[PDB]
């Protein structure tokens, strides 16, 4: 497949990639422009829709405007647009593989005129001229008569009606709603009969919205249009009646629900599928089984009949064959999670059909290649800078409901409900439906395989096509209206309180009085639950006005903080189902269990299922278990008989329990995902209003005696704050999602769970009395066999139990979700560096994207766990660039990396992050480290970090967490300084960290940049996880390698270091004596079996080499003590070893027997295989050191 | 893994599966394909 991109609204009519065709038999004509083999695009708007409706008829959430694509600009646009999302689809291999089946999958072609796909007639022409003797009469050519003579309705006519293409896919624009991709057959009669039909796509991809905290891709919107197409084209479409229960209207007062077509189901992914598309099957209707005896029908027309025909044309015969490759299943098993699984495009995943009822969308304008592209939005689904649409003022509410909250009798407010929109049903589907017994009674990503890009590729395109009278039937546009009930009421609503929260004024203040709020006849006081802001605003009234840069900074920050303390409350219960960390000021917000004390006092008093205002909405379903049908058999006979009906019954009992968990899905999660979309609303609302007291402030302190670099400093810092409190937002939001999805998994566990095992207890009651009466019945066996089998074939209550906390939790989990936490990452720089093969690469692995600037001068070597940089030439630097490096006023971060000095001890910079006067840097300084941090306003910080010397390996983690107005600074395992920043105000810097060397080879590992506070247990875990890597250390924290002088220390004793004592002429070494302290060390080395090895590993065997006669170590079992030897072959195969917690000390062992220091010996402690206990344990730890 | 007749390098092929008489019961084999062995490197460790 190949897009052609090599058209324009303005190319001349060729009539073979741009024609100007018929819209179905109306006197309307449109262009088309062929963009592949069977697929067009017509760039005007639909036909069929009357662009200008009554105001009556048009539906709620649609923007209606009759002027849209009238342009030749705007047609231009349209199909560059059309042009650029199919070339983004074609560019992934699921894509393009969709995109060949589409174009491949034909209408089958009627039969010839007089009916048939078998040999058509005969004709001959051509008789040669009569020669001298023989006539030659029948000397003539024999030609098919009727040649490609099977009458395809896929086509395009002419204007002229004489000419015809073939086409199975058109894509117009919107009809006349505009934001309303649709999808309609050519005829319905040949899309519900298998046959196929052309399908005709209204798209708009010039309007996109926002859900949660991405945009959607309109490429995902096409290929779900394309999904659905394919149903058509295939001729497999259920009925309009056949639908499903979709979502419970908990909004109305009387029981109904909203239904969705099974097509829409199948085809837009998410969630809701997994609840129906079971194994085994608990919904099941005719139609799957009719689509598919329908299919096997048409393909062994085609394998036996349309196959062998030498008369009609491969553009046909091949697609047809290609077409009838893939099974139906395939198409049923293909819905847009695969293509968002596949593509990394995050969709809604909960009722994307209901997304009109939870909340109204704000629609952002597209700029095609200025946004868009081949490989999909710019900088990503998320950080991509998208403009409002003006016509978002445009956008027709027409509510389903009405809330009036009345006083007494005067309305206080007027809230809107808005509806799904889709079909409404008053009878219970549930109660009415009929669990199937021997249908579906068996089964106890990968979809796409049969396509073949290059086979489809390689068929010829269809030139001649001989047309069907009659391919199309008419358009009748579906023309309804919305009604809108009125509800009054007393106690409030949530959506009452949520619109509460909401102010048009820009001179409000917060309150926690609902009734004073909604009273106020002046408008000015806006419902907030924010306790600790409301608090410190109202402790702040009545004091000094703020004049001052540090005064608007201290407001700031504890504005910030106060915000996060109250939007992230929660508080930790034990629920029957785990821990729950209960939100604590869910109930202020969407009143609920606000009566009095605190919600989360009521919420455990009472149960989760107090949250939701419409329970006990279960229903039985209609049981049908048939009894076993009584024919004489043997003892194996009636065994096999009997286990097949077990087998079945328990298939028909996880049936049951699969319909009571789509029952629960649609009854109860719905209205806890309402609850999570209004609690998200709240939270965005409180932020809003927090950002733009925030604004009015910054604004009001713009009219003072501050100098203009001041100014831009608190610009800058505000911004800096207003991302803060973005972050601080998703986080209370994904807090309060977590706690409503515990909930309502909850909420099934104790609530619905129980009901059903009530109910399978009384059916299982019936099905052994009506199996032991058919067992008894029968009198081909004995009575002890017959009581041993009759025993064998009952049912317990474990029979029908099936609860699975954790397969509960796994199926309401998306590919959305998935792709949100393998996006999310606490770093904003992590550095890896990667030898390679004579090609280093040093580049940030956080996903942020850091610029990483380095010279050429820079090695590589094994520091600690991985490459590690070194810096040997003098004045050399390394540049990591990123915009969260800027720092500000509120935000938590943390340094986190591995440091080697070999200098010896001026003051050197090390690493820097101060542009001009404010900022952050650490330099060396005496014998050890300095950190220190400024401001702009002054105030420093300087802390000295002492015991940092040459030639060793430190840890170091400094943390600045300004929730806390915390620093720690942690070297190693150890916290060395814990201080109180209150005093530090906004740092910001330059977007570089610069690391340099000056006159001092460095060795750097692991220099990380995290984007929050560290605690000192990840801190200890971290330290102490990385140095756990197989590799024995020296005493430096380096590698320890064979074939080394190095010289012996005891842990107990870390300066004195073992020395040779000769005594009854035998030689060993011992610990130095107090009185002699300058006597030089033993030089020691290790020899492995293999010379080929070089550094020390965990449980390695080995030799200690003393070094002029060259000892050898050796233990002489007559005083357990060692001894040194001059025989390579007398010395002791000892195994190295360490301890994780003691990473730079090793062990050596023999038999099961670390060698340790013996007791003091008149002024000697000989190394001792010790066995007793009365040695302390950390006598036999063992130090070496490069000397 | 399988390894191929010709080149020497192993060609890729899709597990079995269990299909004999239950259709409650579906598994794949495991017990296919080349058997490895892991031999040692230098032989310094402990023979034990």
């Amino acid at each position: 497949m190949n897009i052609n991109d090599n058209l324009s609204i303005n190319s001349p009519v060729d009539n073979k990639n741009v024609v100007v065709v018929r819209a179905r038999k109306t006197d309307t004509v449109f262009k088309a422009f062929k963009v592949a083999p069977n697929i067009w695009v017509a760039p005007e708007r639909y036909y069929g829709e009357s662009l200008s409706i009554d105001e009556e008829y048009k539906v709620d959430g649609g923007i209606y405007d009759s002027n849209f694509l009238s342009q030749d600009s705007e047609k231009d646009k349209f199909l560059q647009a059309i042009i650029t999302l199919l070339k983004r689809i074609n560019s992934t291999n699921a894509g393009e593989k969709l995109l060949s089946l589409i174009s491949t999958a034909i209408p089958f072609p009627y039969g010839y005129i007089g009916g048939g796909y078998y040999a058509p007639n005969m004709i001959t022409f051509g008789s040669a001229p009569k020669s001298n003797k023989k006539l030659n009469s029948l000397i003539s050519s024999t030609i098919p008569f009727p040649y490609a003579g099977y009458r395809e309705t896929n086509y395009l006519s002419s204007e002229d009606n004489k000419s015809f293409y073939a086409s199975n896919i058109v894509i117009f624009g919107p009809g006349a709603n505009i934001v309303e991709n649709n999808t309609v057959f050519y005829k319905k009669e040949d899309a519900e009969n298998g046959m196929g039909t052309m399908t005709e796509i209204w798209f708009q991809p010039f309007l996109t919205y926002k859900y949660d905290e991405f945009y959607i891709d309109p490429a995902i919107e096409l290929i779900k249009c394309l999904i659905k197409s394919l149903y058509f084209l295939y001729g497999i479409k259920p009925s309009d009646d056949l639908v499903i229960p979709y979502r419970l209207r908990s909004e109305l007062e009387n029981i109904e629900y909203s239904q969705l077509n099974i097509v829409d189901l199948l085809v837009s992914g998410g969630i809701d599928p997994k609840f129906i598309n079971t194994d085994p099957y608990w919904f099941t209707d005719n139609y799957f089984s009719n689509a598919k005896k329908v299919f096997e029908d048409h393909r062994n027309i085609y394998e036996t009949q349309i196959e062998g025909n030498n008369a009609i044309g491969n553009d046909i015969k091949l697609r047809l064959k290609q077409k009838f490759r893939i099974n139906i299943n395939d198409i049923w098993e293909l819905n847009l999670n695969y293509f968002s699984k596949e593509f990394s495009i995050m969709m809604p995943d909960r009722f994307n059909n209901a997304l009109k009822h939870f909340y109204r969308k704000q629609y952002y304008k597209i700029d095609y290649p200025e946004n868009y592209s081949i490989n999909g939005f710019v900088n990503g689904q998320i950080n991509v800078q998208l403009s409002l649409s003006d016509r978002n003022q445009d956008i027709i509410n027409k509510p389903e409901e009405i809330i009036n909250l009345l006083n007494n009798n005067v309305s206080l407010m007027r809230s809107n409900i808005y509806g799904d929109g889709l079909k409404s049903t008053v009878d219970d589907f549930y109660s009415n439906y009929k669990i199937p017994y021997n249908r579906a009674y068996e089964y106890h990503d990968s979809s796409l395989d049969n396509v073949n890009i290059g086979v489809i590729d390689n068929i010829p395109e269809i030139i001649d096509v001989n047309p069907y009278k009659e391919n199309c039937d008419k358009f009748s546009p579906v023309q309804k209206i919305t009604s809108t009930r009125e509800i009054n009421t007393n106690i409030p609503w949530p959506i009452n309180y949520l619109q509460a929260q909401n102010t048009n004024n820009e001179k409000f203040s917060l309150s926690s009085d609902f009734v004073e709020v909604v009273s106020s006849k002046d408008k000015s006081l806006v419902y907030s639950f924010l306790s600790n802001v409301m608090f410190y605003l109202d402790s702040i009234k009545d004091n000094s006005p703020i004049d001052t840069d540090k005064k608007y900074y201290l407001w700031l920050r504890e504005i910030f903080r106060n915000y996060s303390f109250d939007i992230t409350a929660t508080q930790e219960i034990n629920t029957d189902c785990g821990i729950n960390k209960v939100v604590t000021w869910f109930g202020k917000a969407l009143n609920i269990l606000n009566t009095s004390d605190s919600f989360v006092e009521e919420f455990q008093n009472l149960g989760p299922i107090s949250l939701i205002n419409k329970k006990e909405n279960l229903s039985m379903p209609i049981i049908e278990i048939y009894g076993i049908p009584m024919l004489g058999l043997p003892l194996n006979d009636l065994n096999e008989k009997l286990f097949n009906i077990y087998l079945k019954n328990i298939l028909y009992f996880k049936k049951v329990y699969f319909n009571f968990l789509d029952q629960w899905w649609t009854e109860y999660y719905s209205q806890y995902f309402d609850l999570i979309c209004m609690a998200k609303q709240s939270i965005l609302a409180q932020e809003k209003l927090i950002k733009q007291i925030i604004q009015n402030k910054l604004q009001d302190l713009f009219k003072a005696d501050i100098s203009m670099d001041k100014l831009n400093l608190m610009n800058l810092a505000t911004e800096k704050t207003f991302i803060d409190l973005s972050n601080e937002s998703q986080i209370a939001i994904n807090n309060i999602n977590d706690f409503l999805n515990k909930s309502a998994i909850c909420v099934f566990d104790t609530n619905i769970y129980p009901k059903f095992i009530s109910f399978m207890e009384q059916c299982i009651n019936s099905v052994n009395s009506n199996v032991t009466a058919f067992i008894q019945k029968c009198t081909n066996i004995t009575e002890d066999e017959k009581l041993q089998l009759i025993k064998l074939n009952t049912f317990m209550n474990i029979d029908f139990e099936f609860f699975d906390i954790q397969s509960i939790k796994d199926l309401i989990t998306s590919e959305t979700d998935l792709i949100k936490e393998e996006k999310e990452s606490d770093y904003n720089l992590f550095l890896f560096t990667l030898q390679e093969d004579n090609n280093k690469v040093i580049e940030d692995i956080s996903g942020k994207n850091t610029l990483v600037k380095y010279s050429d001068s820079i090695s590589l070597v094994y520091g600690v766990n991985g490459d590690a940089l070194y810096l040997k030439e003098p004045d050399e630097s390394v540049s990591f660039s990123n915009k969260a490096f800027e720092n500000g006023l509120t935000n938590s971060f943390s340094i986190c990396f591995w440091l080697r000095n070999l200098g010896e001890i001026i003051t050197s910079k090390l690493i820097e992050n101060k542009a001009d006067n404010c900022g952050w840097e650490i330099y060396f300084e005496n014998n050890g480290l300095v950190f220190s941090i400024v401001d702009c306003n002054g105030n420093e910080e300087n802390i000295y970090l002492s015991d940092v010397i040459s030639k060793n390996w430190y840890y170091i983690s400094i943390s600045i967490d300004r929730l806390r107005n915390q620093l720690l600074i942690f070297i190693n395992d150890k916290l060395i300084a814990n201080q109180s920043i209150e005093q530090i105000l906004n740092i910001y810097s330059s977007n570089t960290i610069s690391l340099v060397n000056e006159n001092n080879p460095i060795y750097i590992e692991g220099l990380s940049i995290l984007n929050r506070s560290i605690t000192s247990e990840e801190v200890v875990n971290n330290y102490f996880s990385y140095l756990n890597n197989s590799y024995i250390r020296d005493i430096s924290g380096e590698r320890l390698e064979y074939n080394k002088t190095y010289e012996l220390y005891n842990y107990v004793f870390p300066e004195n270091s073992l020395y040779e004592v000769t005594e009854n002429n035998n030689i060993y070494l011992s610990i130095k004596d107090t009185n002699n302290l300058n006597i030089q060390g033993a030089k020691f080395k290790l020899i492995n079996i293999d010379a080929n090895k070089q550094y020390v590993q965990k449980w390695d065997e080995g030799v200690v080499c003393l070094l002029d006669e060259e000892k050898y170590v050796d233990i002489s079992s007559e005083n357990n003590r060692i001894q040194l030897v001059n025989s390579k072959d007398t010395a002791k195969r000892i195994i190295f070893n360490n301890d994780i917690f003691m990473p730079n000390c090793l062990t050596f062992a023999y038999n099961n027997k670390y060698l340790s220091l013996s007791l003091r010996d008149r002024n000697y402690n000989w190394m001792i295989c010790n066995n007793n206990d009365n040695i302390p344990k950390a006598a036999h730890l063992w130090a070496l050191k490069g000397i | 893994i399988k390894l191929k007749k010709d080149s020497p390098v192993g060609e890729i092929l899709t597990r079995s599966k269990y299909n004999q008489n239950s259709k409650y019961i579906n598994y794949r084999d495991l017990y296919i394909g080349e058997k490895f062995i892991i031999r040692r490197k230098s032989n310094s460790q402990s023979i034990n």
